């Protein structure tokens, strides 16, 4: 079945940068829209990106618009998340989705 | 059910006799048509089934007559072809349950 | 409150949502379907629809490079599949990048007098065709909207529109309590009858019977089907405890129509129809009632009827036709089906269903499921 698994998450001071990866197996990745999920502590699970199977279609929530940029490396099974100009708002537990399946998630912290 | 259609006809002539529900009624339902000939007395002519009705019909029919339905299912049709003295006779349709009071054909020997 | 009144139709021609698909925005009439997992529109002009998708009008249209069929009861289509943006202005205020099949051939899908020219598949996952892994237009939607993996509808065209709520339950389209079931299997809405009464009377059957090879939640049935067994049983009962003298057996099968003149009306002359449900104590059950107004259907001053109920090989369907009494939740996130009382749910201003409980299941297995 459809395996997920994120890294990169860190604690980082506000201004801060991050980079997450998140590596697939178990389905075709190449034909597959990808999307990064954020569970913060005490609030609701909010949406960050998606990405459309071949990279050209992005979409991202106006509350990340401008600091973060989703990507893809089909070759290489992976998505990838930038984060640049980190605030406290941002410290969650970032997910990687498909199809109703998650990874385990990767921590961020932001001080 | 009042049958409707008949009346005098030279032979080798046509008639169309027609008949159509009342009251509560199963559209496309079992009939049945049957002639009162003066002299000879009741006689079936043909049968129409339910629903998807196959139709047979009285040896002496010979392929003459053609029993059928309306797009509704509450109207019938007996199309009577090439018509000879010995078919003048009080026709009668029978529909699920009901019976119409009759129709006279008259079928003209001289003409 | 925004996805009040946002469907149109009713179980015979489907209800349906509009939806706008793609850069700069084509309209399309969707139908609502609990019973399937794909979000399908016509993709090349058909002579029983009026509006197609054109993928070469939209700047955000991509293709996956692949074909999809899917088989319905009733039906059958094959299309390209692909991606692009979608809102549905009656709810939503923001677009969402779906999975999307364009249909450019089917065999008895798109029928004469429908005004849908797509299809809404709102089941799970496992039901997905080419498989599971292709994300299921809800799935996006619960994951790009922050709303609750809930969804639920007012059916509101019994006789002579409705409500589809994604993300929850509006308290202004049901009255008193909410009874729900829990579902047995996530596939398709599947969840567990225990007993069907006609007329106050049950039928000399196992519960097991009802649940042959599934009971399932389904929109995009029209009619309510039964295993031929339970079939049966039902028009014996039907036949009984009604008014009409004798009834001719193309009735039963859809073959014949039942037809009364002048104004009248058939309802006084047929039972009520009682479905019991387990409730989430297993202890407990619930029961939907349908008055004949549900399951006696209009299609010289004719008004003729048709039955409302048909048998099936190996599923119980609980069609729009039930579900035009209710208002029903579709609780994926709690893993239940919720039924309440629907106000709009009247002829003639009178209630065409009741919902009564709890009853004692002593008197049956504690798993009807076989
Ligand atoms: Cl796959």
């Amino acid at each position: 079945q459809v395996q997920l698994q994120e890294s990169g998450g860190g604690l980082v001071q506000p201004g801060g940068s991050l980079r997450l990866s998140c590596a697939a197996s178990g389905f075709t990745f190449s034909s597959a829209i990808m999307t990064w999920v954020r569970q913060a502590p005490g609030k609701g699970r909010e949406w960050v990106s998606t990405i459309g199977s071949d990279g050209s279609i992005t979409t991202y929530a106006d509350s990340v618009k401008g600091r973060f940029t989703i990507s893809r490396d089909n070759a290489r099974n992976t998505l990838y998340l930038q984060m640049n100009s980190l605030k406290p708002e941002d410290t969650a537990v970032y997910y990687c989705t498909s199809a109703g399946r998650r990874g385990p998630g990767t921590q961020v912290t932001v001080s | 059910l009042q049958e409707s259609g008949g009346g005098l006809v030279q032979a080798g002539g046509s008639l169309r006799l027609s008949c159509a529900a009342s009251g509560f009624t199963f559209s496309r339902a079992a009939m049945r048509w049957v002639r009162r000939a003066p002299e000879r007395g009741l006689e079936w002519v043909a049968n129409i089934n339910a629903g998807d009705g196959s139709a047979s019909y009285a040896d002496f029919v010979k392929g003459r007559f053609t029993a059928s339905r309306d797009k509704a299912g509450n109207r019938l049709y007996l199309q009577m072809d090439n018509l000879r003295p010995n078919d003048t006779a009080v026709y009668y349709c029978i529909y699920n349950g009901h019976r119409g009071q009759g129709t006279q054909v008259t079928v003209s020997s001289h003409h | 409150l925004a996805m009040v009144d946002n469907l149109q139709g009713d179980s015979g021609r489907g209800y349906y949502l509009e939806m706008l698909i793609g850069t700069p925005p084509q309209k399309l009439q969707i139908l609502v379907d609990t019973g399937s997992s794909n979000f399908a529109v016509a993709g090349t002009p058909h002579s029983y629809i009026d509006t197609y998708f054109d993928t070469e009008r939209s700047s955000t249209y991509r293709s996956k490079g692949f074909d999809v069929t899917v088989k319905y009861t009733q039906g059958s289509w094959t299309g390209f599949v692909g991606e692009d943006l979608v809102t549905i202005p009656k709810g939503f205020n923001t677009s969402f990048l779906v999975n999307i099949a364009t249909i450019f051939e089917s065999e008895n899908f798109f029928l004469p007098g429908i005004k849908w020219n797509g299809i809404l598949g709102l089941a799970y996952a496992t039901l997905a065709k080419p498989s599971s892994s292709l994300e299921t237009f809800f799935d996006s939607l619960v994951t790009q909207a922050n709303i609750p993996n809930v969804f639920s509808m007012q059916m509101c065209g019994a006789g002579l529109g409705g409500s589809l709520v994604l993300g929850g339950i509006e308290p202004s389209l049901y009255k008193g309590d909410i009874w729900y079931t829990p579902i047995k299997e996530e596939w398709y809405y599947q969840i567990e009858i225990l007993k069907l009464e006609i007329g106050g009377q049950s039928l000399n059957l196992d519960c097991r019977e009802y649940n042959a090879d599934k009971a399932i939640v389904d929109s995009g049935t029209t009619l309510l089907r039964l295993p031929q067994k339970v079939f049966d049983a039902v028009v014996e009962a039907v036949a009984r405890a009604s008014l009409i003298p004798a009834f001719s057996d193309g009735f039963w099968t859809g073959s014949q129509l039942a037809c009364w003149t002048n104004s009248e009306t058939p309802w006084s002359y047929f039972p009520k129809i009682s479905i019991y449900l387990r409730d989430e104590n297993s202890s407990r059950s619930f029961r939907i009632t349908i008055l004949p107004q549900l399951y006696i259907q209009p299609m010289l001053n004719y008004e003729c009827y048709r039955f409302g109920i048909s048998p099936s090989t190996n599923a119980l369907v609980i069609g729009a036709t039930v579900m035009e009494g209710f208002y029903v939740i579709f609780d994926r996130a709690q893993k239940r089906v919720g039924f309440a009382a629907s106000p709009c749910a009247e002829i003639a201003g009178a209630a065409v269903s009741e919902i009564s409980g709890p009853f004692s299941t002593e008197d049956v297995a504690s798993n009807c499921v076989p």
